[PDB]
DNA sequence: TGTCTTCAACTGCTTTCGCATGAAGTACCTCCCAACTACTTTTCCTCACACTTG
RNA sequence: AUGCGA
């Protein structure tokens, strides 16, 4: 469907926690890339009291 | 957020959708007569931003 | 919700009403008239005359799920209508008492009375261990002073009979151990309730009347077929009563004391669990449906955690998704007639056989003591023996 | 008796100020106020 | 030393009058709240061993 | 403010 193209068009969001670790002063060595690969839809549903 | 937006219409991203405007883009049913309903989704709007226009090209 | 003395009271009052829903079924069941009834009300008035002298701040009071049917046991025995073993089966089976449940009082009210240290603790705590069933008889008549107050205690020519009809009815065997009996028991006097047992320690002295009766009982079996010197009793004719006994449907009694099994005690019955002799375990299941539903009525939950429920019940629903069994003096007499033939190391090993049998069977209704059942053996075994 | 039927069962029920407001035989929380045997004149017309 | 000229940035408006019916933002944060289950809480109940006896 | 009646 088109929302799962969508998501798969979107990529990757990429943060780097300056690794450190003492090019591992300017290479990091700390990538976090993070992506959505589904997106899932469902139909209306109400649970009370909450799940149980 | 798309109860938001879908209540309103003032679609805003980051990047606009590129789409000429940032309201408008939401009607009422207004199920007062059958011939509105069925109207409604036929009906096709060349937006707002021309309805700005002074002209009439 | 009350706490102390006044939480007391309706503790008190609550126990004061069960035992009266209790006292009623009392007459329906055994139709005893005004007497059953007026005799249990001032036994009780005299209990509570007590309670409240050591009050203060006495909370020594709130009695047991056992107080109850002692003082019922107490008032019968005034009146003397009937027996221990055979009451408390027979109301076991039934579910005759309120016993059981204390749900049922006209408390929805007393019941959230909070329990403050009590009503929570009352009605259907847990079934009675050893003589313990008794172990406050006696307080009860320490409370009462009830000999005093009440003529011939313990006694009963009834509990005899409904001993040797129990089982190897040997008609015979009826005045032998009243005979025994006549001899050294109590100097051939009808065994009066114990004593008032004052002291908290609550001694096995064995005064309970009826424990010696069964002891006399037993042991008249055994002496009589131990030395029956011109060989009455024959000696195929000891086994034979034994074939014919080890179980059987039940006209009602039976089923009850199947029911009394259930309570998985010590083990003995605990097995009949397991085998359940088919359809026993059929009109077991039938006495659950009827019996068992005396069972309850979550609250509140929107309705929800009990629809649900319902739905669930809706479900499974079920309950059906010569009139056959017999009587009691039918199956009494079928077995009578089943040893109709009538007319060594061995039977020394025969005799003991069926000696444990009726051991199993007395001990079962009652708090048993795998021992002092023959603790009380041996006591009157060394009472006898002074001739 | 006052009446309230419920939005999604049909069951007639009788809330009070003491219940939660939920269909005590199916469990909606909607529920129309039944009408009654109430008198109204109107003109014909 | 003095005066002149063009362009681009900035200012202010461009139908009137009323119904509807008002709704909805929102990151950062959360303490409060509702929950399932287990654990804990207060009063009460009932039995038990030793030394000594004879 | 949107749609809309004249
Ligand atoms: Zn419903």
């Amino acid at each position: 469907g088109l929302l799962n193209l969508g998501v798969k068009d979107i990529g990757e969001k990429v943060i780097f926690d300056g690794k450190p670790l003492n090019s591992n002063s300017g290479y990091l060595g700390n990538k976090l890339s993070v992506s959505v690969e589904q997106v899932s839809i469902a139909k209306p549903m109400s649970n009370d009291g909450v799940s149980s | 957020k798309m109860q938001y937006f879908l209540s309103t219409g003032n679609l805003v991203s980051q990047s606009g959708l590129d789409l000429q405007q940032v309201s408008g883009y939401t009607v009422v049913a207004e199920k007062i007569n059958f011939y509105r309903f069925i109207s409604h989704f036929r009906m096709v709007h060349r937006g707002s931003f021309f309805a700005q226009l002074k002209t009439t090209t | 919700k009350l706490i102390g003395h006044e939480a007391k009271l309706l503790f008190l009052k609550s126990f004061q009403f069960i035992l009266k829903r209790q006292i009623r079924w009392l007459i329906t069941e055994m139709r005893f008239p005004k007497e059953f009834e007026h005799v249990a009300k001032i036994i009780w008035l005299k209990i509570l005359k007590t309670i409240n002298d050591q009050p203060q701040e006495e909370l020594k009071l709130q009695l047991h799920m056992t107080s109850t049917i002692s003082i019922l046991y107490l008032a019968s025995t005034h009146l003397s209508l009937p027996v221990y073993t055979c009451d408390y089966i027979k109301w076991i089976c039934t579910a005759k008492m309120p016993y059981f449940q204390a749900s049922e009082i006209l408390p929805k009210s007393w019941r959230i009375q909070l329990p403050n240290y009590y009503v929570s603790i009352l009605e259907g705590s847990i079934s009675p261990f050893n003589g313990q069933l008794y172990n406050k008889i006696a307080l009860t008549c320490g409370m009462i002073h009830f000999k005093e107050f009440f003529n011939s205690e313990i006694s009963c020519q009834g509990l005899l009979l409904k001993l040797v009809m129990q089982c190897a009815l040997p008609p015979e065997f009826y005045f032998y151990t009243k005979q025994v009996i006549e001899f050294e028991e109590t100097d051939i006097r009808n065994l009066t309730l114990w004593e008032r047992t004052d002291e908290r320690h609550t001694g096995r002295v064995s005064n309970h009347a009826e424990l010696r009766v069964l002891s006399y009982f037993m042991l008249t079996i055994n002496w009589m077929l131990s030395f029956d010197r011109d060989r009455q009793y024959p000696l195929k004719w000891i086994l034979s009563l034994t074939e014919s006994l080890t179980q059987r449907t039940t006209t009602s009694e039976s089923i009850g004391r199947n029911i009394v099994k259930v309570v998985y005690p010590d083990k003995p019955t605990s097995s009949d669990y397991f085998q359940w002799s088919e359809e026993e375990t059929l009109e077991f299941l039938k006495w659950m449906e009827k019996q068992f539903l005396p069972t309850q009525t979550s609250m509140e939950m929107t309705i929800d955690q009990k629809i649900a429920r319902r739905k669930l019940y809706k479900i499974f629903p079920l309950d059906r998704e010569d009139t056959h069994q017999l009587t009691f003096i039918e199956d009494l007499q079928e077995r009578y007639a089943k040893q109709t033939p009538f007319f060594p190391p061995a039977r020394k090993e025969a005799i003991g056989r069926l000696l444990t049998h009726i051991a199993s069977q007395l001990l079962v209704d009652f708090a048993i003591s795998k021992e002092q059942l023959k603790d009380c053996i041996s006591r009157i075994k060394n009472a006898c023996l002074h001739r | 008796t006052l009446k309230y039927i419920c939005a999604e069962c049909s069951s007639k029920l009788s809330l009070s100020r003491t219940d939660a407001v939920r269909c005590k035989d199916c469990g909606h929380r909607i529920l129309l106020k039944a009408r009654t045997k109430r008198l109204v004149q109107f003109e014909a017309r």
